[PDB]
């Protein structure tokens, strides 16, 4: 053990502390209760501590650049990584994270997660982070030689495989959908699930220009933020009309029901005033609330979400289901942060979701060929044109496709358009103008 | 010492297996979800951190969603293991913004989950699983590795969240306010995450240019991708001479680095860390979903704020005070961003105080323009004195 | 470190690369040899190394997946077929090129 | 016979005046204003074209505003003149829209200037002074020089514009809109006017190729200035052959031609013009003044009309019906651009029965980006159909 | 030549006919009344119809390009034309279009008129454009030979000078300010008058690096569009409270006073609904009407102009008066439109308005060193950046100076602004992190 | 049209400028100074018409007249005071040099 002033303070405060979290299980695998002979030193975590102690005192990471690890078959799946001072933390010399694939949504059961620690207590650190970003279970800190033998049993014994990781597809996510919402539009973990079974080999196997992720949200809330993060972005809607209660609309009125749900029920806002906190609130103004009876211009509705989100009891999503597909979100780097950009207004989502399959693949097509090295979609897009996209995924060209026309008129119009051509003699034009 | 799997070194590729990807989310489903997946009714926040869906057909499924560390031990999934075979059958589940869920069916089984899990602390004292995150409240901090494990870090991750979280446990154990927040941190400016789209978000930043390693940078790099790796072309290839020896290498024009690091992450020879240089750019007015305003960035208000170790008390006050304001003048069901669409920005740094610098004038290519304020619409603050 | 084969000895960091293209030469290809999955090396394990040197030596970089399977034909699943490891830390690991950057 | 003004040619700088800039406005006032001036309490409309200002000391000065041509021959000038001196006491302005505006101080004269101004017509039958102009109203347009002295026209200005004001007379002397209608055309891409921040822009638009004079071109034509002149980056400098010999030239790539014609604006070897291939973009939704929303581009709508000289009535069509719908559908006090904003796009499309083409989807630059659509927010037309 | 059938076409129709207009002076320059020597063909405007017609039939313009005529000490005012058949239209083998200064928001008296008439007619073709967009009188065709006797008679006999062409300052023009209008927060066309002359040096005699626009508005209305047409605008507002006269807020509900001074009485909209109309459309919602009193919380208020247009006799602008400066407004060509950007939020305006002088020389002696080659001052701010613009002008950047603050981290700092400035030393990095 | 003067043949456009640059000739400066404006040559007027003449050998275009006033130390008025025109249809159009072109 390495004294750690800093990282001590952290152990105070009411928040679950990453902190005492750790300590314990260097407690753990010092008593080793079980008689475990672990692969690699038992004072993993008790290094990991030291060399984040470290940081925290010259405020600058300790952990040497990239690295170069994985099991054989695959491109990607574990990231490598060293420490920068082996002699002081042994412990952690090598230090490599293992992305393992999680079930969609992440509902688990105690046996399966338990099976997993199992492996990991004797193979690696002891130390995890339950779901990287991306949505991958993550087994945090193993050495070289571990890999094959954490990627055997996860195989062979608990029949799962890595996550992805490099210029490919990554491991997809979704929100948890229609297991337990009565928003959700689609099966958004079916869809997840399928779909990360069949481009498995585009997920193990780097052939991308850069890295591609799939994401998918029940519904415009986005709660897995599809459209933010990831390339592209399966969000579900429907296109009949909303389903009103009257009834029930009586009892938000009346206050028997708590708007939304009671969300806001930690402070007082008065007494529900459902034209000031819904009629008034919809982006398009086409609801209407007259004589007790509450009204939806389903036509001029953008479906946003709002009015059903505060009168969950009263207004429910249309019968009518499918999904849009928004690309092109990206962090900044190179050329700047992007959200995904609307592609197809309104799509079947339905198993064995092919119609969805079928874009994937048309935009796969195109930008592994056109996107330059390390260059996503997105930028392809800005590069190349939208108009571009639209070509190679058959999209026919609509208003809902901008949020604005254009205010630059430098167009580009393909010959076939213009009649003549652009086959022009210079000698023919002067005929009618002089030098 | 060493045990085998099972695994032969010699036949690597005999008895492989390969793409069969994750477990089917089914084969972890509890009963009650399994049956009514699709048809369900309605849903309602019973109290903080816990809620209760509702089937056409009458079933309940009471969900108790628990804070959590992200970065945590084999003991402490054990230990939540121990607690869904006491009362859930086994089952259980993790949120998008990794809180752990557990659900039951009734709810006597309910009450008696919740009063356990509120028996739950570290030896050190903090709550191992803090009920939460519900409704208008903050909800976890969705954050990245940091020191723990990156090596183009510009700050902690677990840390400032950590710090963050202590200082905002009300509004997690609570839900009074007029939206959600969601606060969000990256370790550098690759914003792995969502620092790009939330209410508050926290990303580090260097303030020096990369230093080069010119006798090593031909061996250890590809030249043209760190070249390529510029957004402003700062970097060009050259032939540099080192103690008397011809090597390719590169040269920083400094006037044109914004030390963003993307060529360290294509270069090994380029590192670019520095102890006092790199801080925490502080963020806000993102939000991802479609409710009423569409989706939006979040905005630059304080180019930097120093690493403060270990509890970055500088940052962490910064954004209390920001919830704080927000939360008394914000109206019901607006998010940060709405909320400064509505008052304007210079209203904005009069209520919180916040001090505000050119740094925060975008001057990024073409689009940099659109950023600047094309009408003669302001308010006059404390600023025009 | 510092490896010692057939005579030879080459500079090598913690991922196996060599630390120095130049120092590239035969004895280095039957050195990584096993540790990259490979029992004997045929006339396409070389094909591929010659093409990754011939264009690196051209391009400073390393070419990319489309262009190394355009140019010698052979498609991902060979180009793995041949280097397990793939195309990165396989064949260019072999081929004497720096160590991969990026994500991943 | 050679009536000489005094300049002498052999001696061009003996006797010469210069720097002495324009007459001072308050020359020319009328006696009302130049008293009254910096003293006006408030104003009324009187009627279509008429205007009355009341001075806090109440003074009044009545205008009737009549519409003009632009370019007009000294004749006309004169009979605005000899109006001037009936009425006015020879006083009388010019709008920044090219309108004239005669004004009185009292009722009565006011009465017999106005009888006597819709009794002037040409031969032909078009009114000499059309009084209106004011209000809600379609005030005459802001345009361009056309065929009439320009060399890099694309279309006309003073035919389209006489066309466009027949149809929409009525709208210039009444004010029945929701808000005023500011047109604007523009003979090319320079976009000399309005066009950029009008309700309706018309701007000129070429749709082939520059065509190339190679044995001319690096006599006429500073090269640098060509290639730089790009937008797209089209241009570049290359070798060519004139009688078997070699030269300097410039080298257009078709596929990054846009057809703006810049580089002929810089090098006159390289002429565009063309009958069938020029044409008319269509524009609408900006505008200047800052009343509620803040100001705004105008979008293209219509990539391409083409010219159909004298009265183009493709697009005097499309002009009409735009005004049309938007005046029965906009809400008061709403300008194009704001009921756009408030419909959608989409709506605005599906009510006028406008057919969208991909060549209004913006590709010019990451700008282009923020123009597509970053939300799940839209309404089902018959285009999704 | 005279046969013109497609411009006949354009004599129809009640909107003065240009066509009508030409051919009237056509006949007079044939009839000749008064005897005149005219010193270019009397037939000029005779070819421009003929010329002008075949232009119509071919759809191409038949101007050649270009032209490089004027007067001696001057490098700009006259813009050059040559027709491109000679030969067929000797009348307008010459047709020069020379630029002449007008008084500020171009009010005239007859007698200057017709003396300028006067000198043109002997002179010119006869034929003019009553105001080109930037403001100048335009004398639309004649030879090179008369361009010196027309300056020598303009400038001995009326006082009056050429405008602007070229890369320099072009003629500045103003809305009508205070001449005639309530909004005017400042006296417009003294300022644009004696700028003009101020500046008369830069208008004349190219010296930037392109050319430069100033428009005054005396309000945010904008009359004479400077944020959309000039690179330096100029528009008046006030700093202290809108002043509102309950009395004449009765008129308005009453129906005696008519809103926005009767701009809408051509359609029934209905009687005058105070709350929908002027409380309910403010942008900021700064206003309350209660008890039938109207409030405005000025603090809040932009002054966006719409209280003050829709009642004019009750809300009045403030008495602390000033001016706004918005930069860089220009066309499309080449990196895109511009409007505006605000770059001082509130100056004085008052003769001899030294504070807004100050201002403009500041970004000439920048923008004149720094300013690429025919690039405009708007794309110089985008190209070297918004803060360079600020810290030339010693301006202090405010919230004010942006619609939205930057969605990059790409953060520039000053190396003295950064703790132990930019030179660094590998090796001593190499002492706390292993290679 | 085509100037003849001196014995030499100058071909020009409508405004006077030499359609080939390298048809310049000391001739042509003698015959276009009254049209200029100019009644004696000086040094000073050469030193400007050299200057132009290289810097558009060197650079394919005309300088832009902050560079023309810094390299030869002649301000703007003192430029006018030598080629009345100025330096465009002035000292350019001396020079042999091309037409300007743009929005004046
Ligand atoms: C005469 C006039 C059009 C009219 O009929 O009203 C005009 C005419 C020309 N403009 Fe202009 N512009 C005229 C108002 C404008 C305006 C509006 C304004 O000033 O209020 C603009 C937009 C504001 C701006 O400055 O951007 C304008 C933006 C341009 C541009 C685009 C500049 C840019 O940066 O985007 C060009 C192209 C260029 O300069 O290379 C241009 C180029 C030209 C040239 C000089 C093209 C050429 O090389 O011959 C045109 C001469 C036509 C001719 O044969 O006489 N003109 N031009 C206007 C004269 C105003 C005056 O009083 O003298
Ligand atoms: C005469 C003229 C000023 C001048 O020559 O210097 C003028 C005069 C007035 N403009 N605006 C004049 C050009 C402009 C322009 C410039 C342009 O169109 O090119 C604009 C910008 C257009 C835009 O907004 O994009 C302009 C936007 C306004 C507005 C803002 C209206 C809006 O709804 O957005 C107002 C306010 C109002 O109407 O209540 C206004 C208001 C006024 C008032 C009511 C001001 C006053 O108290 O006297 C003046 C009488 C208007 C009337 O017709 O009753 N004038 N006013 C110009 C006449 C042009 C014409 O012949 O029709
Ligand atoms: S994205 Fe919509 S469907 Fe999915 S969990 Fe959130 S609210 Fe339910
Ligand atoms: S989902 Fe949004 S757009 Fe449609 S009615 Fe409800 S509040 Fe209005
Ligand atoms: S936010 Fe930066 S530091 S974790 Fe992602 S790449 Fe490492
Ligand atoms: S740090 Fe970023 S901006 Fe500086 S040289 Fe490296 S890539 Fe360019
Ligand atoms: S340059 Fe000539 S054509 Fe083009 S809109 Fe201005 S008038
Ligand atoms: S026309 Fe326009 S886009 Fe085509 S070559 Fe010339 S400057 Fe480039
Ligand atoms: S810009 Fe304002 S101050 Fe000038 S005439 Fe228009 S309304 Fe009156
Ligand atoms: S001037 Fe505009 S911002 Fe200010 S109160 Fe009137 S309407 Fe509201
Ligand atoms: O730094 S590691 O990748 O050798
Ligand atoms: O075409 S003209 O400029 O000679």
């Amino acid at each position: 053990k390495h004294p750690t002033p800093m990282l001590d303070e952290l152990e105070k405060g009411p928040w679950p502390s990453f902190v005492s979290d750790i300590k314990q299980e260097c407690d753990n695998r010092a008593k080793n209760p079980k008689g475990l002979d672990y692969q690699i030193p038992a004072e993993c975590p008790d290094d990991l501590l030291g060399i984040l102690e470290l940081s925290f005192h010259e405020g600058e990471t300790h952990w040497k650049h990239g690295g170069i690890v994985g099991v054989f078959g695959y491109g990607g799946g574990v990231i490598g990584r060293y420490c920068d001072q082996p002699e002081m933390f042994p412990g952690v010399a090598h230090f490599h994270t293992v992305r393992l694939a999680q079930p969609a949504a992440k509902y688990y059961t105690a046996e399966y997660l338990e099976a997993i620690c199992d492996v990991w207590d004797l193979r690696g650190s002891g130390l995890t982070n339950m779901h990287g970003s991306t949505g991958d279970i993550v087994l945090l800190g193993t050495q070289t030689p571990q890999l094959e033998e954490i990627f055997f049993e996860m195989t062979h014994n608990l029949n799962t495989d890595l996550g992805g990781s490099g210029s490919n597809l990554r491991t997809p996510e979704s929100c948890l959908g229609i297991s337990r919402c009565e928003f959700a539009c689609y099966d958004t973990q079916l869809m997840c699930y399928q779909l990360t079974q069949d481009y498995q080999d585009e997920l193990h196997r780097p052939a991308f220009p850069y890295k591609f992720k799939f994401k998918f949200d029940g519904c415009p809330n986005g709660c897995v933020a599809s459209m933010a993060r990831s390339d592209f972005a399966v969000i579900g809607t429907w296109k009949d009309d909303i389903k009103i209660d009257q009834e029930a609309v009586k009892a938000y009125v009346g206050g028997e029901f708590k708007p939304n749900a009671g969300a806001h029920a930690g402070r007082d806002w008065g007494k529900f005033d459902i034209e000031a906190e819904v009629v008034g609130l919809c982006p398009t103004g086409c609801m209407t609330y007259e004589s007790g009876t509450l009204s939806i211009d389903n036509k001029n509705c953008t479906r946003c979400m709002h009015c059903i989100n505060t009168m969950p009891r009263a207004l429910k999503i249309g019968d009518e289901r499918g999904a849009s597909i928004l690309v092109g979100a990206k962090a900044p780097v190179l050329d700047g942060a992007q959200m995904g950009s609307l592609l197809i207004p309104f799509i079947a989502a339905e198993e064995p979701f092919d119609e969805v399959k079928e874009v994937i693949e048309n935009i796969w097509e195109w930008w592994m060929e056109e996107g330059k090295n390390r260059e996503r979609l997105g930028e392809t897009m800005k590069r190349v044109g939208f108009q571009k996209l639209l070509e190679v995924t058959g999209t026919k060209a609509v208003p809902q496709h901008v949020s604005e026309p254009r205010h630059n008129p430098y167009i580009f119009f393909k010959e076939e358009e213009v009649p003549g051509g652009w086959s022009r003699d210079i000698s023919d034009y002067r005929k009618r103008h002089m030098r | 010492a060493f045990i085998s799997s099972g695994y032969n070194p010699a036949k690597p590729m005999e008895n492989r297996i390969t793409d069969i990807g994750p477990r089917k989310f089914t084969e972890f489903f509890p009963p009650v979800i399994a049956k009514n997946a699709g048809n369900w009714d309605y849903h309602e926040i019973l109290e903080p951190g816990i809620l209760v869906h509702v089937a056409k057909n009458g079933d309940k499924v009471f969900t108790v969603r628990c804070g959590a560390a992200r970065l945590m031990s084999t003991s402490h999934i054990r230990e939540a293991c121990e607690i869904a075979k006491k009362f859930c059958n086994g089952h259980l589940r993790f949120t998008t913004r990794n809180n752990i869920e557990f659900m039951v069916d009734n709810e006597e089984t309910l009450k008696a989950l919740v009063a356990d899990l509120k028996t739950r602390k570290f030896a050190a004292g903090s709550f191992k699983f803090p009920i939460g995150g519900t409704g208008a409240s903050i909800s976890n901090i969705v954050h990245t590795q940091g020191w723990v494990y990156c090596h183009t870090p510009a700050t902690d991750a677990s840390g400032p969240v950590k710090a963050v979280m202590d200082e905002l446990f009300e509004e997690f154990t609570s839900m009074r306010l007029p939206a959600i927040v969601r606060v969000s941190l990256a370790c550098c400016i690759n914003m792995c995450g969502a620092v790009h789209c939330s209410d508050i978000g926290l990303v580090g930043i260097h303030r020096k240019p990369p230093m080069i390693d010119h006798e090593n940078l031909a061996e250890l790099c590809e030249i043209p991708l760190a070249v390529a790796a510029c957004p402003t072309a700062a970097v060009k290839p050259i032939t540099a001479e080192v103690n008397g020896q011809k090597v390719k290498s590169v040269a920083i024009n400094n006037d044109r680095c914004m030390y963003c690091g993307n060529c360290y992450t294509m270069c090994p020879a380029l590192p670019l860390s520095d102890g006092t240089g790199d801080g925490i750019a502080i963020m806000v007015g993102g939000k991802i979903s479609n409710r009423i305003k569409v989706p939006s960035f979040s905005k630059v208000v304080v180019a930097f704020v120093p690493n403060e170790p270990p509890r970055w008390p500088t940052m962490a006050k910064i954004v209390k005070k920001i919830v704080e304001v927000y939360a008394e003048d914000a109206r019901k069901y607006e998010r940060i961003g709405d909320w400064i669409h509505r008052i304007g920005w210079e209203t904005f740094y009069e209520k919180t105080g916040l001090e505000f610098s050119h740094h925060c004038i975008d001057d990024f290519r073409d689009p940099a323009y659109y950023t600047w304020r094309q009408s003669t619409q302001f308010k006059f603050v404390s600023f025009d004195s | 470190a510092v490896v010692e084969f057939a005579g030879s000895a080459f500079e090598v960091d913690e991922d196996g690369f060599l630390n120095a293209f130049d120092d590239w030469c035969p004895e280095w290809v039957k050195y990584a040899k096993g540790s990259e999955g490979i029992g004997a090396g045929s006339a396409d394990h070389q094909k591929i190394i010659d093409f990754l040197q011939d264009y690196y030596k051209a391009n400073g970089i390393a070419p990319m997946v489309r262009i190394l399977s355009k140019v010698t034909g052979f498609k991902l699943k060979q180009i793995y077929e041949l280097f397990p490891s793939g195309p990165g830390k396989g064949a260019c690991k072999m081929a004497g090129l720096p160590k991969p950057t990026g994500c991943v």
